[PDB]
RNA sequence: ACGAGACUCUGGCAUGCUAACUAGUUACGCGACCGGUCGGCGUAACUUCUUAGAGGGACAAGUGGCGUUCAGCCACCCGAGAUUGAGCAAUAACAGGUCUGUGAUGCCCUUAGAUGUCCGGGGCUGCACGCGCGCUACACUGACUGGCUCAGCGUGUGCCUACCCUACGCCGGCAGGCGCGGGUAACCCGUUGAACCCCAUUCGUGAUGGGGAUCGGGGAUUGCAAUUAUUC
């Protein structure tokens, strides 16, 4: 019993995880988050339906990785170009009315929340939590 | 004492700690052919086909692997087995064994032990780059 | 998948293909001919294969034969065995041009 | 007046604030590190100050 | 998965006849309004999808969506999604006919005409309201 | 130059071309595609229904290449 | 405590490490305990300049090159005895400085 | 172009002709015994020389030279 | 005897050495069950990744061939590497440029607005390419899953710098005019705050989705003007 969270790969199993957690249902849906215009570099956006879950991924990893950080400091890994027009490159940032409303669609589920030096950290009993469907779902389905 | 290389190429590096342990078959801790990128991933299917399921039954190999780039990160891997494969034969029976071993795998390819030295170059005067100058006017 | 023997795809391109022969500028004056010169297999497939390759490029770029499928024509016309290429029929009615000058 | 017309809308830009420390020189300024010498003085003086050739 | 979709002999959506050469799903090409991150938006906020066999198939899209587009305003988004806020000819995001105008309706001639504007007569002769350089390079632009 | 061939479907000239795919033993996407004059991605539709029944085992999904194999 | 960190900072290489090594010298002759010199990433001071004082001849540049090596030891012991070590009449062009944590 | 400057070659002659015994036909020792027997104040100078010292004594084990 | 070379800096290599509470280990481990290591904190391994020093290492050294069998040249195993960048750089000269770099200067001379001052006061940047340097990738390769590849060179503040680099919270949709902290720096920005190449928005062929043709908005980085060069 018992797995890692950097251990083995991550698609397939957060594939069931997010959708167990878009089927949950619970989650009504703030309606000033979709609009976001995020990032230039990106022609489309993901339409997975656990979008949300999507800048939570972000969020995870690169706060799991390097603690003490919000969404905008998570991205020093795609260095190259920015083509914008007339102006220069920028890097990366993240939208504030996406992290407040998360942040409030976010409560109850045990992920993350705001850390006690700015950006976002994992819950203890979050952290738990995670482990535990980690080790319940490679118990039943994925890691048997 | 402690002997640790472990497995580094260009910019990427496979922290190797080799002991004795449950050593199952993985790489960056997921499955045989399973690696996300997707490119590289048959490198280390080929060994194994050839001793036998005994041979790593006591091999744990306790990889820390960082590095972004594929040509870093990928053969960096198979230097990583080159090494492991070299230090426990060597340290366990005898080194003819790992002569034998060592001798497959780096005769078979020579780019394991050898990295690229090129790397970028200095920008000089006068020029956009290194070699190139701005257009001469008369 | 083929079911024969694999050897046909690398065994079918190029050993009547494979041009044998080219030429060089002439002279101070005049561009009608072009002195005969043949080499061992080194500089003859550097060349024949570097403007084969080149060709290919600059005309057949737009090309309907693109990738994710681009392995068996060049695959069965690159290596041995066959005289079915078309860059290199070019080379070749030229190689004759050329042979003319014995 | 003095206290009038100073620092009214402010000089946030002064080209003529500053000047080479060794001839009053107010072109080819030098403010990296705090050197304030315009370019011919500081290669005069690039010896003396531990600034050296390398490559 | 296929589809008995018939040859398209006639593609009218607003009402002119062109004849969409290409591959369908896509004729949007005349569609002034649908389309990239707005239409994600309608797809977030409508749940559906195109899973059908690609070749041939209809385009109830974007009919749908600039339907609905004709009272954008009823989520009560300030609408950052449309193509003339604060515009001049119409108050609201209202409906007005006939296309082949809409380099007319990104440069309003009345209006700029009749403030004798300097910036009226780069907006006019066809030179650069904002100023870019037209010797050689720039020289597409006012060409 | 507007490809006009044969894709229209009527009563009677429907079911006499979707049925090329699953009837030869040499199938290639080169031949359907540059040499069948019709659209390749149905012949990928057809390659992904047939493997929908259990006729094939799949393995992976790309945009222009399809990847089955058999172990029966 | 007696966390006690020098700091040396020099322009060149040689007499620093003299400096540095006359340091753990005397800090081992004693019984005292001293975590060895930890060495800086060295940073460079470049500037770039043209070489002429007008603006004619070909666009000819003088790169410049100041390097700046630093270096750190930490050790335990009462401030009598690190005042006694400091003196030992460090060579010119050697920075020292000394920090209690 | 790895011709031997003037510099190299009367530093090996001296050092042969002053040192003949103590040299071999092995790089490796040439270099030690050129490190113990000679201030060169350069790495590559002494390995230039050392070289130069095997090459020489290669000619010398098939008969006299004239330097 | 100068110059060339040597030399100096710079890369490219150390399962060797010197050892790092600022970035990188820990199984006398808790933040885990149906015996796979789990990120403010967990750092008695003299360190492999990082930093930088004392050294090592390459010499046409080994072999074959050519050559007076000399100096050398070519090829090939062995090798991290079989000439990596640069810097410095003779003698004799240009009536070369600089008196607008300089209390570096000889000679000779202007306005009474000493170029002493007067954030007093339309001097451009326009478009017959009259000229010169530039802003400049051609469809599966051309492009979107904050998408698991990826940077490194460096800069940064209270002596006339009260004109520093910025994290985090302002939430009209994120740089942002308001607050509140960090950093004189391997310590904070920073594992470098609206990123490359890539990725079923997709073209089974190509004037389309595939790449920007003047050129309007939603909130404006906040600049004595900006338009008669700042601004998404």
């Amino acid at each position: 019993p018992g797995v890692t969270v950097k251990d083995v790969n991550q698609q397939e199993f957060v594939r069931a995880l997010a959708a167990f957690l878009k089927k949950s249902g619970k989650l009504k849906v703030p309606e000033w988050v979709d609009t976001v215009k995020l990032a230039k570099h990106k022609e489309l956006a993901p339409y997975d339906e656990n979008w949300f879950y999507t800048r939570a991924a972000s969020t995870a990893r690169h706060l799991y990785l390097r603690g003490g950080a919000g969404v905008g400091s998570m991205t020093k890994i795609y260095g190259g170009r920015q083509r914008n027009g007339v102006m220069p490159s920028h890097f990366s940032r993240g939208s504030k009315s996406v992290a407040r409303r998360v942040l409030q669609a976010l409560e109850g589920l045990k992920m993350v929340e705001k850390d006690q030096d700015g950006g976002r950290k994992l819950t203890p009993q979050g952290q738990r939590d995670l482990d535990r469907i980690a080790g319940q779902v490679a118990a039943a389905n994925k890691k048997h | 004492q402690s002997v640790q290389v472990f497995g580094r190429k260009k910019t990427a590096t496979a922290v190797a700690h080799c002991k004795r342990g449950n050593g199952l078959i993985k790489v960056n801790g997921r499955p045989l052919e399973m690696i996300e990128p997707r490119t590289l991933q048959y490198k280390l299917l080929e060994p194994v086909l050839l001793l036998g399921k005994e041979r790593f039954a006591g091999v744990d190999i306790r990889v820390r692997v960082k590095g972004g780039g594929h040509v870093a990160q990928i053969y960096a891997i198979r230097q990583s087995i080159s090494k492991a494969l070299v230090a426990y034969y060597q340290k366990y029976v005898d080194e003819a064994s790992k002569k034998e071993i060592k001798d497959i795998l780096i005769q078979y390819d020579r780019t394991l032990l050898v990295a690229d030295p090129r790397r970028c170059e200095s920008k000089k005067f006068g020029g956009p780059g290194a070699r190139a100058r701005y257009q001469k006017s008369y | 998948l083929t079911g024969e023997n694999p050897l046909q795809v690398l065994v079918n391109a190029i050993i009547n293909s494979g041009p044998r022969e080219d030429s060089t500028r002439i002279g101070r004056a005049g561009t009608v001919r072009r002195q005969a010169v043949d080499v061992s297999p080194l500089r003859r497939v550097n060349q024949a294969i570097w403007l084969l390759c080149t060709g290919a490029r600059e005309a057949a770029f737009r090309n309907i034969k693109t990738i994710a499928e681009c392995l068996a024509d060049e695959l069965i016309n690159a290596a041995k065995g066959s005289s079915n290429s078309y860059a290199i029929k070019k080379k070749d009615e030229l190689e004759r041009v050329a042979k003319s000058n014995r | 007046g003095h206290q009038q017309l100073y620092w009214s809308h402010p000089r946030k830009f002064g080209q003529g604030s500053r000047s080479c420390r060794v001839c009053s020189n107010r072109h080819g300024l030098i403010r990296k590190y705090g050197l304030n010498m315009c370019r011919q003085c500081f290669r005069q003086y690039a010896k003396d100050i531990g600034f050296i050739k390398l490559d | 998965l296929v589809i008995p979709e018939k040859f398209q002999h006639i593609l009218r959506v607003l009402n002119t006849n062109i004849d969409g050469r290409r591959k369908i799903a896509f004729a949007i090409t005349a569609i002034k309004g649908v389309g990239r991150r707005y239409a994600h938006v309608v797809l977030r906020k409508a749940d559906i999808d195109l899973t059908k066999r690609a070749g041939e198939l209809t385009e109830d899209e974007v009919e749908r969506v600039i339907t609905i587009m004709q009272n954008p305003r009823q989520y009560k988004i300030p609408d950052w999604f449309l193509n003339r806020q604060k515009d001049v000819k119409d108050g609201k995001y209202s409906q007005v006919l006939a296309n082949g105008l809409d380099n007319k309706l990104r440069e309003d001639l009345e209006r700029l005409k009749k403030i004798r504007a300097h910036r009226g007569l780069r907006h006019f002769w066809g030179l650069r309201v904002r100023g870019q350089h037209t010797k050689t390079t720039g020289r597409r632009g006012r060409t | 130059d507007k490809l006009n061939n044969l894709v229209l479907f009527d009563k009677a000239t429907y079911d006499k071309l979707c049925k090329e795919v699953p009837n030869y033993k040499l199938i290639t996407p080169a031949v359907v595609s540059e040499r069948l004059k019709i659209r390749g991605s149905l012949a990928r539709a057809a390659l992904q229904e047939l493997l929908s029944k259990g006729l094939i085992k799949l393995v992976s999904k790309h945009r222009a290449q399809v990847i089955y194999t058999r172990n029966t | 405590i007696h966390r006690i960190r020098i700091t040396l900072t020099s322009r060149n290489v040689k007499s620093l490490e003299k400096v540095c090594a006359d340091l753990i010298r005397g800090a081992k002759e004693k019984n005292l305990k001293v975590k060895g010199p930890v060495r800086m990433p060295t940073k460079t001071l470049r500037i770039t300049t043209r070489k002429t004082p007008c603006g004619e001849g070909s666009k000819t540049w003088d790169r410049f090159q100041m390097r700046i090596h630093k270096r750190l030891i930490d050790l335990h012991s009462p401030s009598e005895i690190v005042k006694q070590i400091t003196s030992i009449s460090i060579e010119p062009g050697v920075e020292v400085e000394v920090t209690i944590a | 172009g790895r011709v031997r400057t003037k510099t190299v070659k009367k530093a090996a002659r001296v050092i042969i002709e002053k040192y003949y015994t103590r040299l071999g036909n092995d790089f490796h020792t040439n270099k030690r015994v050129c490190e113990e027997i000679a201030i060169i104040p350069s790495k590559k100078l002494r390995n230039k020389i050392a070289g130069y010292v095997t090459h020489l004594m290669k000619r010398i084990q098939r008969g006299p030279v004239r330097g």
